[PDB]
């Protein structure tokens, strides 16, 4: 009936509580003391304030309609509406301050919460115009989060009243916990009415995963109380957070004040204004009679009755006064709206000292995008020690403060809630507080699982411990796929998507050099005895193999294809077929003619080796980097005929007249020139044997390729130099000494 | 202000009396078209509704009329006058009107539970039930007309098209409803999309028209906006000589209306609009048409109607007992049985609350004033009956009526006809006008490449190359096999290409083969009659015999090697491009050497040289032919002969002069490596000859052969620079058979201009002289 009418120059319309719903029997019940009365008288201290302000709006004064909600979405309109018709600061209660914004939107009237939280009231689809002075429980997600990052603390189980506002802080958790890395274990909602057994339920869920042994809650202090008298009964041991829907709350941890030590919660910081504390505790209506509500709240305040002015005897300060910490939303709602006035005035009435036209008018959008949200100070009787930067952001989500504090053991006395740190748009936390996490409590209990596990080894796939699944390595050959495993890369190893060369180049050139050295003096000498008396086309033959033993040891070295490696095999033939072969002319003459005898071995050399010859020109395996799935890093492969047994077929030719032949070793003891007949017993023989020293090769060494070429590059050449020399010294002894 | 009509219960309704306007008036011309026609409707309906006995007995009716005026923000400051009757007591609303006419009262009236219901704006905004839980429609959406937009460009197999839409909800959410259906069809492409601001400037119609027409594949163009938005863009069409240029159409926002198409009816000739399914009403058509305009009671804007509709006062002051149906004033009004329809479902839902709520009651019961409107939006939704003129009044629970509505076409000689009809599919038949498609369809080969990702568009691009065409969209290349169709529908035979013995330059070898077989013949012949006369014995006549056949091969060879392509001509080119080189070189070397080891023999020792009788030196020529027939046999074994058609050779730019080649496969890896090994024997028989310049007269061939080898070297060895070097051209073909022929042929010549036509000569004509040397 009464709106606390106030004159002024612009005039702010409002809604508080004043009254108690009175149900179905009256529309209004009984006053609110702390919700409606001690709020508004509040309201209106800093009003009376803001009129006195000498910076904040000087040339307005605030006049106003403060409508009585009666705690009912019915009054809430048909009051609202009053301030439509007339030409807005309120909104306790949820419902009401949603339909009213329903309302004022209409007319481009912007409406500010001074109670109200609801995360409803974001939806600028349907609710534009709005401020929010007390951020909804939704924002409590950053710091839960952000408090289990503190502790490393990450996987974890959690919980919901059966709030909306419950799913609301759920939902945000979810988000806020997520873009920190941070799993949830198990979760539900929790009624309100439902058995104890229930709430044991859900205290036994959470127990009954502990992967991890923790927990955190969204709730009302209903709630709180069960679960936490759940906990206590069952003997439950983890530790748990809750929003400050049960924050502090004293009244809850007295059942179970044991229980409760495992524990922290938010509040929003209480930054009470005592100055208002002190206007309030001195009030005496009786006098002051302006606002009209207060005769109820004398009789019932103080237990008395005006019928019979018997309330006038006891002043209203005989009563002590508290008050909520909410006073300060009260007041920063009306300064930010006071504030919101005083820019758009310099905006719209910028040379002027007193209200100009501009703003008789309703300016919606102008109020509300441009000088509603942008707010930012210090809150007026705010403590001096601190500061709240009141500001919204870009939905009117009113920026805040909030004490982290947990439940003390007190082994001396009362448990006790202590401030371990504060959050405000991150957290700030002293462990030395925490009871189960400062050093010498030792350690949180278990609160993780497994790493970041994404490289050289990768995470397991362990059914449903995601969050959870181990470490596991790759194999050598792969590169990073999925967070669980390694695509095969190409040929190397572990991709991620020749030292004894030296020794058969030096040899088969210096092999080459001597052979040739050589060469010349039988050469020169073939008009000599010594010649004339050898089969000197064999003997050219047989030197000739270490020059093609150097020879070859280039071609062996060569990039690989058929080309070569044919060669290459044949090749260990080849050195002997000429280096072992002149022998058998050597010594038959001295064991058709000469030389015929000479162009028949020539042709026998020929013969066997070119039988060899067919029987590999016709392989088809080829060069190529087979390698192995072991080693990897293995690279150009000589053909593919590893310890193939067609190879005897070459040890066969030498044999065929090293082995084969040797009844003709007698020829040591033929009278011609014995410094040669005796080697040429001597040296087949000894030939034979120095030949198949080195032959084992072709197996011994079919494990490497880089030594098996380094290898038979050696042998070749040396082997051929070694035989050489054997009957090359009588040869050169009477050449080159007599 | 507005019209209060006492009753015993109330109803509010609205309609746009006035227009927009100015800031002073936003209320200028009366739209008398949806206002004060359907409004005395509307009161007619109402009457009659307290007139019949079976509808909420014993209950007048009472009412509560404003003008909207058509920026709505008039709408709701009103709607505070009735708002605060309904917080004398209203019940409901009929609201309608536009988008924000409609859209703005819908969240007002339901914050105080009161239903309102829409004889007008289908928008799709309002079927949002968590913003309109109070609300219905009495019309399909646009969700409904769009789609039957597309379907009817669909039906005119269109693909190509601009539209316009004005401000407002109703415009601006309807034609982007039609753009979105259009795009999720496929079979149209949006040439563009026009807004036109509330308060356009005059000649933004001409640019708009000018816009309209830069996307010429379009011929049509698509509208949502009001009637006036409409006469400047056709205004403009007639400024810009656009008459027949186009075709025009509608959604509901216009169509049987006059207003639009007269004084430009040649403008949108054949356009088709859409309206919502509609009958007149003939009890209201003669009602208003017989109404004394100054008999009208509780209609403030009834002395208006006079003043528009007769063009003159209630100055030119008139008799007002002229019936409006008497001149150019009356008309039938295109909508009148949505607002008679909407006004009488409410009273059928009010009737429905009185049987439910007060099932004892006629005339008042006092629970319905404080009514729940929750209750009465359930008997809104639940109340299906038939309705004026027969029409079915049903709508769903977001308050769509079920889509139902008819498609017409403006008509010159002129009226909106009847084309057809829609409910989820058209029923039209068919006024010839022009057409609205995108890309125009390509000729065979013209591959299409899409325009960018547009569905009905395409670049209309000729195939190329040897490419042949596999798609509408694709062109693929032909094997070697065939040159494409120029069609390109596919391909076609490369035209072969074959050696020809007859061509200009295989003439001169196929010739001269023949004459150097001819004459090596004469010489033969000669030979052969001599064989027992000293001057053939002496030179060694076996040597003789296979230094002629050797000849005459050589010869043979080059006749050949332009022969026709087989396998047969293959097989015996190869051997014999080695025969009949080496032959004629493993003769000379035996001759030669012959000369050689006797001359230097002589030197030390009276003993002929060992085995240089004729029984071991015939087997040393022929050992040296079997070494090469060998090395023959090997580059068979490793490359067998193929007579083979090569494509690869000419395939250029343009493909129909393409030519492949039928060849003999002879790599010239073995061309040369079969001549390779000839040529060493000629290397060895040079150095023979080089060997013998000592050797004196008395040998009787050891001079011509030295001339033979002179020559025969140099006519061998010019083949290799030949060879290779016109290896890169397109006549290579018989350029470097010939080079082989006329070497080969050259040398057999050489051998006999020295060793045998002299000789013969003297063997044939001079017998005195048949002695041997
Ligand atoms: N303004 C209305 C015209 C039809 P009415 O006469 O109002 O029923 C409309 O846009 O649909």
């Amino acid at each position: 009936k009464k709106v606390l009418t106030l004159e002024g120059d612009l005039v702010l319309g409002g809604l508080f509580p004043v009254h108690q719903k009175g149900g179905p029997a009256e529309d209004c019940g009984p006053v609110n003391e702390h919700r409606g009365i001690q709020r508004l008288e509040a309201m209106l201290f800093a009003l009376d304030r803001i009129n006195r302000d000498p910076h904040l709006l000087p040339g307005v004064r605030l006049g106003a309609h403060i409508l009585d909600s009666c705690s009912k979405d019915t009054h809430a309109l048909e009051q609202a509406l009053d301030f439509v018709r007339a030409s807005v600061i309120g909104g306790s209660y949820s419902d009401v301050s949603i339909q009213v914004a329903n309302l004022l939107r209409l007319f481009q009237i912007p409406q500010i919460s001074y109670a109200s939280t609801s995360a409803k009231l974001s939806d600028k689809s349907r609710y534009d115009y709005f401020a929010r002075t007390v951020p909804p429980d939704f924002f409590q997600a950053k710091a839960m989060a952000e408090i289990l990052r503190f502790f490393n603390w990450t996987y974890v189980s959690t919980v919901a009243s059966e709030g909306d506002y419950g799913e609301t802080g759920i939902e945000a958790f979810e988000l806020e916990a997520r873009a920190r890395n941070i799993c949830v274990a198990t979760s539900e909602k929790v009624g309100r009415a439902m058995s104890r057994a229930a709430f044991e339920g859900v205290v036994r869920a959470l127990l009954q995963k502990p992967s991890a042994r923790v927990a955190v809650l969204f709730t009302r202090s209903e709630d709180a109380r069960e679960l936490l008298a759940a906990s206590q009964r069952l003997n439950a041991s983890f530790t748990w957070v809750a929003s400050d829907g049960w924050g502090a709350l004293e009244s809850v941890v007295a059942g179970s004040e044991g229980a409760a030590e495992g524990a922290i919660t938010i509040e929003l910081a209480s930054y009470p204004i005592s100055d208002f504390a002190s206007y309030f505790q001195s009030l005496d209506p009786w006098n002051n009679s302006r606002n009209p509500w207060f005769r109820e709240f004398w009789e019932q305040r103080f237990r008395c009755s005006f019928r019979q002015r018997d309330c006038a005897a006891h002043s209203l300060r005989a009563v002590p006064f508290e008050q909520e910490s909410k006073i300060m939303f009260v007041v920063n709602a009306v300064y930010a709206m006071a504030h919101a006035l005083h820019n758009m005035h310099r905006a719209l009435c910028p040379n002027t000292t007193r209200l100009c036209d501009a703003m008789r008018p309703v300016n919606g959008r102008r109020l509300y995008k441009d000088f509603v949200l942008n707010v930012k100070f210090d809150a007026p009787f705010r403590p001096a020690d601190t500061h709240n930067e009141v500001r919204f952001d870009r939905f009117g989500d009113g920026i805040g403060r909030y004490n982290i504090f947990t439940y003390l053991r007190a082994g001396s006395g009362r448990y006790r809630y202590q401030k371990v740190g504060y959050w405000a748009e991150g957290l700030t936390l002293d462990t030395s507080l925490i009871p189960w996490a400062s050093p010498s409590a030792g350690p949180l209990p278990a609160s993780r699982c497994s790493e970041p596990c994404l490289q050289n080894e990768v995470k397991s796939v362990q059914p449903g411990e995601v969050c959870c699944w181990l470490c596991i390595p790759c194999q050598p050959y792969e590169y990073r796929l999925d967070e669980f495993t390694c695509a095969d890369c190409g040929l190397g190893y572990w991709p991620n998507a020749d030292a004894w060369a030296v020794g058969p180049v030096t040899i088969a050139c210096l092999g080459a050099l001597a052979t040739l050295f050589v060469l010349g003096v039988f050469v020169r000498h073939n008009a000599t005895p010594v010649v004339k008396a050898s089969g000197r086309e064999l003997c050219y033959i047989l030197l000739g193999g270490v020059f093609l033993c150097y020879c070859m040891t280039f071609i062996f070295i060569a990039k690989p294809s058929t080309a070569v490696c044919t060669l290459r095999r044949l090749g260990l033939g080849t050195a002997f077929s000429v280096c072992y072969s002149a022998l058998l002319t050597k010594t038959n003459r001295i064991a058709i003619s000469p030389a015929s005898q000479v162009a028949i071995c020539l042709a026998l050399i020929s013969g066997q080796l070119l039988i060899v010859v067919a029987w590999l020109v016709v392989e088809a395996p080829g060069t190529g980097k087979e390698t192995a799935p072991e080693r990897r890093e293995v690279v150009t492969l000589r053909c593919n005929h590893r310890d193939a047994s067609m190879l005897g077929s070459l040890a066969y030719n030498v044999l065929l007249i090293a082995l084969c032949t040797l009844y003709a070793f007698k020829t040591r003891k033929c009278p011609e020139n014995f410094n040669e007949a005796k080697f040429i017993g001597f040296t087949m023989y000894t030939t034979c044997i120095i030949w198949l020293a080195f032959l084992p090769i072709f197996y011994v060494t079919s494990s490497d390729y880089r030594v098996q070429t380094t290898t038979m590059c050696v042998s070749v050449s040396l082997s051929g130099s070694v035989v050489l020399g054997c009957l090359f010294a009588p040869k050169l002894h009477i050449i080159l000494f007599q | 202000n507005s019209i209060r009509i006492d009753g015993d219960i109330t109803l509010g309704g609205l309609f746009p009396v006035h227009g927009r306007g100015s800031e002073g008036k936003p209320c200028g011309e009366l739209k008398k078209e949806k206002g004060i026609h359907r409004l005395e409707a509307m009161l007619f309906a109402l009457d009659r509704i307290n007139n019949d006995p079976d509808l909420l007995p014993n209950i007048t009716l009472g009412a509560r009329i404003l003008d909207t005026c058509s920026r709505d923000t008039h709408a709701l400051e009103q709607s505070l006058t009735f708002v605060q009757a309904l917080i004398e007591r209203v019940v409901g609303v009929i609201g309608a009107s536009g988008s924000s006419v409609s859209i703005m009262v819908a969240n007002i009236l339901r914050l105080f539970k009161i239903p309102q219901i829409s004889y007008a704006s289908t928008a799709p905004d309002l079927s949002d039930n968590s913003r309109y839980d109070f609300f219905s429609r009495v019309v399909p959406s646009d969700t409904y007309q769009a789609q039957a937009m597309v379907d009817i460009v669909r039906a005119l197999k269109w693909n190509y098209v601009s539209t316009v839409a004005s401000e407002g909800s109703y415009g601006e959410s309807g034609v982007e409803a039609f753009i979105q259906k259009s795009r999720e069809d496929g079979g149209v492409c949006i040439a563009q999309s026009v807004k036109i601001p509330r308060e356009p400037k005059a000649g933004e119609f001409d640019k708009i028209i000018r816009r309209l027409l830069e996307t010429s594949n379009a011929r049509a163009v698509i509208i949502f906006a009001n009637e006036d938005d409409i006469r400047r863009v056709l205004e403009a069409a007639r400024r810009a000589n656009q008459t027949g240029h186009f075709f025009w159409m509608g959604s509901d926002s216009w169509g049987s209306k006059i207003a639009p198409v007269l004084h430009l009816e040649e403008v949108a000739e054949g356009a088709v609009t859409i309206l919502p399914k509609r009958m007149s009403v003939r009890g209201f058509d003669r009602y208003f048409s017989s109404r004394t305009l100054d008999n009208n009671r509780r209609n403030i804007w009834f002395a208006e109607f006079w003043e528009d509709n007769f063009h003159c006062k209630l100055v030119k002051k008139c008799t007002n007992r002229e019936r409006i149906g008497q001149d150019s004033a009356y008309e039938q009004e295109g909508k009148v049985q949505f607002v008679i329809d909407a006004v009488y479902a409410m009273g059928h839902a009010l009737h429905a609350m009185h049987r439910d709520l007060c099932p004892g009651r006629v005339g008042l019961c006092p629970r319905m004033d404080p009514v729940d409107g929750t209750q009465l939006l359930k008997y809104i939704r639940n109340v299906n009956f038939s309705g004026i003129a027969g029409n079915p009044v049903t709508f769903n629970e977001n308050g769509d009526a079920p889509g139902r509505y008819d498609i017409y076409q403006y008509q010159l000689r002129a009226e909106y006809k009847v084309i057809g009809s829609w409910t989820d599919h058209l029923h039209l038949r068919i006024q010839q006008l022009p057409r609205s498609i995108c890309s125009l369809p390509c000729q065979p080969g013209e591959r299409k490449k899409t325009v960018k990702g547009m569905p009905c568009c395409w670049h209309c691009e000729p195939c190329t190359g040897y490419q042949y065409q596999v798609d509408r969209y694709t062109c693929k290349t032909c094997p070697y096999d065939m040159r494409p169709t120029e069609n390109r529908t596919g391909c076609r035979p490369i035209p072969i290409i074959k050696l020809e013995w007859g061509s200009p330059w295989a003439v001169l070898p196929l010739f001269l083969a023949v004459v150097g077989i001819a004459a090596t013949l004469f010489v033969v012949i000669t030979f052969v009659r001599y064989n027992d006369t000293p001057i053939v014995k002496a030179s060694g006549r076996e040597l003789s015999y296979v230094l002629l056949a050797g000849i005459f091969l050589c010869y043979a060879t080059t006749f050949l090697m332009i022969a026709e392509p087989d396998l047969g001509t293959c097989s015996l080119r190869r051997i014999f491009l080695g025969l009949g080189m080496s032959i004629s070189y493993a003769a000379l070397l035996t001759k030669t050497n012959r000369i050689y080891r006797i001359f230097e023999q002589g030197k030390r020792s009276v003993s002929a040289p060992r085995f240089i009788s004729p029984a071991s030196q015939l087997a040393i020529t022929f050992s040296l032919i079997s070494l090469q027939l060998l090395g023959i046999c090997v580059w068979f074994v490793v490359d067998p002969s193929h007579s083979v058609v090569d494509f690869q050779d000419q395939r250029t730019l343009d493909p129909r002069f393409a030519r492949g080649v039928l060849k003999c496969d002879i790599s010239d890896l073995s061309l040369i490596c079969l001549l390779g090994y000839s040529m060493l024997l000629m290397v060895t028989c040079t150095v023979y000859a080089i060997k013998t310049r000592g050797v004196p007269e008395t040998f009787n061939e050891a001079k011509p052969i030295g001339f033979t080898m002179y020559t025969t070297c140099i006519v061998w060895l010019a083949f290799i620079p030949i060879f290779f070097g016109t290896s890169q051209s397109a006549d290579k073909l018989y350029i470097q058979t010939t080079t082989l022929t006329v070497s080969v042929s050259l040398s057999a010549s050489v051998s006999l201009g020295m060793l045998y036509m002299p000789k013969v000569y003297i063997i044939l004509f001079h017998p005195e002289q048949n002695v041997p040397k």
